[PDB]
Formats: C-alpha cells, sequence, structure tokens
C-alpha cells in the first residue's frame, strides 16, 4: 500500500479530503486471497431458494414497471420523464446482469447447471454480451489483479511513460490520439468508458485466440447476442422508428453502462493503491485485500442492485453466493479490518476521479491531473531540447 | 333536429351550446367521454 | 349513399363525445375534415393520450 507506517491522523485527513471513510493500513506480503476463506462461517455457504427468486424478481418488476410507465405515456411525455423511466429500467437490468454473471462463475444454482447456463445466456444477451467469453475475461482478470501491464480486462490507468512515448511520436500534444485521451479521460464522459469494454470483447470475432476444443462453445456464445440484434432490434425499430428506439433501448443501455463503470472503477483506484509490474513486488493476496475499495449506497439501491457493490468477499471465498455477501463482509470487516478502504457514493468522489486522478505516473507511485502532468513532461521536453543542444 | 346558427365567429345552438370560433371551443351551458 | 360525412373515434371504433352538464354528450359529423382536425387539434392541448 501507498501509506505506509503514519498516525491516524495523516490518514483521517487524507480520508476525508479524498472522500474515503477508513483509508487502509499495510499487509503483509507473500500471501493469497484464498486464505480468509476459512474465516468464514460454513452455514454462509447454504443454498435456499428464496433469496434466489427474490433476486431474479425484484429488479425484474422495476424493469417492468418502467416500461409499462413508459409506454403507457409513449411520446406524449417531457424529458424529465423519459430520463426518469430509463434510470429505472437501467437499473433493473444491472441487477438482473449481477444474476448473469453469477451464473457465469457457476454459483447461482449448481444442482442444474443446464438451467443455470440457460438463464445467464438469456439474461446477458439484452445488453449484447456474451456468456463464455465474460467467463474467460473475468477469471483473467481475477488472476491478475492490479497488475502492470497485464490487467488489460480492468481499468488499467494510462501511465506517464506511454503518454510520453505518444508524445514524441505524435510531435506534439495535438494529434488525433491525443485528444481521443484528452476526452475520455478528462469529461463526464469517462463515466461510460465501459462502453469500450464493450467493444474489446468479440475478440476479432477471431476464433485462433481460444483453445480449439472449445471453438463450438464460443462460437454459442455469440450466437446469441446476434440472434438478440437480429431479431429483437429490428422489431423494436420497426414498432417505434427511432424515437421508439432511443427511448426503449438506447437509454437503459447507456444508463447500464454508468453502473457498470462507475462500480468497476472506483472499486479498484484510489491514490492509495499503487500498480505494481511483475517481478517488481506485485503481489497477489496485498493486491485483492488491501488494493481493492468497497461502494456504499442506500439499501434500495443495494436490494435493485442485488448487492452489486459487495465485491471483496467474493475474490476470497469464489464459491460464495450472491444473497450472503453482505453478512460475510461483515465478517471480514471485524478480522481485517484495519487494512480495507471503505467509501460512500458522493458527488465529491466522481469530481475527484474526473478532475484529479487522470494520469498513473510509477516514480511517486500516484494519480495526478493530465494538464499539469502533461505540461510538465513538455516543459522537460524543451529541458532535454535544451539538453539536445549539443 | 338541428342545431341554429348565427354567423356573427359564428355562433350556435342545440336543442350544449357551441361556438365554433374560427379552432373551436364547445362551450357549456371537457371532451373527457367515449362512446359504447 | 353518394355523400359522406367524417368523425373522429378513438382506434377501437368508438366515438368520442363531449359530455357537458348533467351528463349529456354530443356527438359530431362533418362535412369537412378540416373541422374533425380542429377537433383533435383542440383534444391534444387538454389531453394528449385521447387525441393520440
Ligand atoms: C452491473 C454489475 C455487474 C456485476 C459485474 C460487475 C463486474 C465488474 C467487472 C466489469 C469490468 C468493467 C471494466 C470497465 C472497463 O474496462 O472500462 C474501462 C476501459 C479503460 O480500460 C483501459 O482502456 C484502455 C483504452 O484502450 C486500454 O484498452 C486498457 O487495456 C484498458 O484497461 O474503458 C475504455 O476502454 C476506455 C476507452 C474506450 C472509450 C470509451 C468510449 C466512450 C463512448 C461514449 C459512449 C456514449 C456516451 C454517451
Ligand atoms: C447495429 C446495432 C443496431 C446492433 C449491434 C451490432 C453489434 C453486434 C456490432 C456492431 C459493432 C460491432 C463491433 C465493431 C468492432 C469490432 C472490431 C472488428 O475487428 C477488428 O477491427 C479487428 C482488428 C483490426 O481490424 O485491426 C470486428 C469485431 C467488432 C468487436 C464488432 C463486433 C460486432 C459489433 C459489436
Amino acid at each position: 500500500t501507498s501509506l505506509d507506517g503514519l498516525p491516524e491522523t495523516q490518514k483521517y485527513v487524507y480520508a476525508d479530503e479524498w472522500g474515503f471513510s477508513r483509508v487502509g493500513a499495510d499487509f503483509p506480503p507473500g500471501s493469497h486471497p484464498s486464505l480468509f476463506s476459512q474465516l468464514l462461517p460454513q452455514a454462509l455457504f447454504a443454498f435456499d431458494a428464496r433469496a434466489a427468486v427474490a433476486a431474479v424478481a425484484v429488479p425484474l418488476a422495476a424493469m417492468a414497471a418502467g416500461y409499462g410507465w413508459l409506454w403507457y405515456m409513449h411520446s406524449i411525455a417531457p424529458v424529465w420523464q423519459q430520463a426518469l423511466c430509463a434510470a429505472l429500467i437501467g437499473t433493473g437490468y444491472a441487477g438482473l446482469f449481477k444474476v448473469a454473471h453469477e451464473c457465469a462463475m457457476m454459483r447461482f444454482i449448481p444442482q442444474m447447471p443446464g438451467l443455470q447456463a440457460a438463464l445467464g445466456t438469456l439474461l446477458m444477451a439484452p445488453a449484447l454480451y456474451s456468456l463464455p467469453s465474460w467467463r474467460l475475461h473475468h477469471l483473467h482478470h481475477l488472476l491478475h489483479t492490479n497488475m502492470l501491464w497485464q490487467d488489460v480486462w480492468g481499468w488499467h490507468p494510462l501511465t506517464k511513460v506511454e503518454l510520453a512515448d505518444e508524445m514524441v511520436r505524435s510531435g506534439g500534444s495535438g494529434g488525433a490520439a491525443m485528444a481521443a485521451a484528452r476526452l475520455v479521460l478528462t469529461t463526464p464522459i469517462k463515466l461510460f468508458a465501459s462502453v469500450g469494454h464493450w467493444l474489446r470483447s468479440w475478440d476479432g470475432l477471431d476464433l485462433r485466440h481460444f483453445h480449439p476444443a472449445s471453438y463450438v462453445e464460443v462460437l454459442s456464445g455469440w450466437a446469441a447476442p446476434l440472434a438478440f440484434a437480429g431479431l429483437v432490434l429490428p422489431a423494436v425499430v420497426s414498432a417505434g422508428g427511432l424515437s421508439g428506439f432511443v427511448s426503449c433501448y438506447l437509454a437503459p443501455w447507456l444508463v447500464f453502462h454508468f453502473w457498470l463503470s462507475v462500480l468497476s472503477l472506483t472499486a479498484h483506484t484510489a491514490p492509495h493503491i499503487p500498480w505494481r509490474a511483475e517481478g517488481d513486488g506485485w503481489d497477489a493476496g496485498r493486491a485483492a485485500v488491501a488494493g481493492t475499495v468497497t461502494l456504499r449506497l442506500p439499501r434500495p439501491l443495494e436490494v435493485l442492485l442485488n448487492n452489486a457493490n459487495y465485491m471483496l468477499p467474493q475474490a476470497v471465498a469464489p464459491g460464495l453466493p450472491m444473497w450472503s455477501a453482505p453478512a460475510a463482509y461483515a465478517v471480514l470487516a471485524a478480522r481485517l479490518g484495519p487494512y480495507l478502504t471503505e467509501a460512500s457514493m458522493s458527488l465529491k468522489l466522481l469530481t475527484n476521479h474526473v478532475t484529479r486522478w487522470q494520469i498513473y505516473d510509477e516514480e511517486a507511485h500516484t494519480y495526478r491531473p493530465m494538464e499539469e502532468v502533461v505540461d510538465e513532461i513538455e516543459a522537460d521536453l524543451q529541458q532535454l531540447a535544451a539538453a539536445a543542444q549539443q | 333536429x338541428x342545431x341554429x346558427y348565427x354567423x356573427x365567429x359564428x355562433x350556435x345552438x342545440x336543442x350544449x351550446x357551441x361556438x365554433x370560433x374560427x379552432x373551436v371551443h364547445v362551450f357549456r351551458k371537457x371532451x373527457x367521454x367515449x362512446x359504447x | 349513399a353518394p355523400v359522406p360525412v367524417y368523425t373522429v373515434a378513438n382506434p377501437k371504433n368508438e366515438f368520442v363525445l363531449v359530455a357537458g352538464e348533467n351528463n349529456t354528450q354530443l356527438g359530431f359529423f362533418f362535412f369537412r375534415k378540416e373541422d374533425a382536425e380542429a377537433l383533435i387539434e383542440k383534444i391534444r392541448e387538454e389531453n394528449p393520450r385521447l387525441a393520440r
């Protein structure tokens, strides 16, 4: 961790300065997250049908309510009513997508594996996502959490060195890639950068990345999104025209991607969480316990998202079901207390994420704003040009 | 029956009290209903 | 038969009535479509559901 041994005063002033509640101390090296699976009571792993049907039915009810309203008042309503129904539908679908993510890791209904596979496929299709590819990318993420140059399926930060290289190649700060980075990680559109993730799935639609023994399974995975976008996105358009498309599909889609992106970005990024390269001090347990941030929401939001913010517990006990994630956290907070980091979703946090922590420099091993960093490295460009005198 | 008319705006009269102000204004002496 | 009239209705083939006082309801038949058009564009300004 970045803030090593130091009294509670500087910890807490950093905490309320950045919007976190409890910052974290320092974890010993040489460990593994799967260790602390022994700190969990065995009753947490039990299956019950009540929570299952509740988790699959609450977000469905929210979605149905939003749609019934929106169709009852199709296009006679002003823009704010449309925005509110879109937000409701997007959140309901984020809940159903958390259920599908559970079925992808094989921990929702293990007794009926065919049924849980079919359910995950069905719930993932409307977001145009593939279930087998999702499983693969998530496993690869769990194996490489916070590893520099390797965690490509997470919010890999834009480092100073690659930026300097691109600026030396561009011959100035006016190129195309320059302005692209400029607007993507300086404006609120960052809270939607998850859409980039969506495009990096479909690994070129290239069966040459996978193991041959799995071709038929991967192909099938790609055919459920396509079939949707080939049989249902026509109907919608044909039955509502452009407007009946932008209000019935595109706005809930953008809301869902907001949820996905903000959840992940807040989860694994903070000024006191370093990104060590491989061989240079990367530790697995240290990165999965100390390098994680838990977001706290109002309980209505939580029960709508199926506890989608609680990510730390299911990284130490990958078989821990979804409805036991809150309780389990309370257990770990007792024993791993001094090391965890926590935050509450507020405006200050997102403003800091957008305006302050933009570039990651490894020498200082911290995040710094894009503009001051680029003008500093450009002044050093001028000074090496002066050093290039002869 | 019929409805008396007077092209003053063209006022009218029925056996409510229309006034097809040239637009429309179906006065009373509020079109929320549907036949069955 | 050779001379028609125009009326405004629901999609479900039901007349739209203008009920006034004492639940007395008046229908209409217009010898020009501009009149039904005026009636519907007046309906829209006080109820967008029926007019839609
Ligand atoms: C059109 C709407 C209404 C329905 C949704 C369509 C999607 C299913 C399409 C449109 C965008 C497509 C993607 C656009 C970009 C690419 C990259 C492309 O591959 C490459 O560019 C390879 C690398 C290279 O060319 O250098 C093909 C796959 C993929 C992910 C495409 C997969 C299919 C996608 C997601």
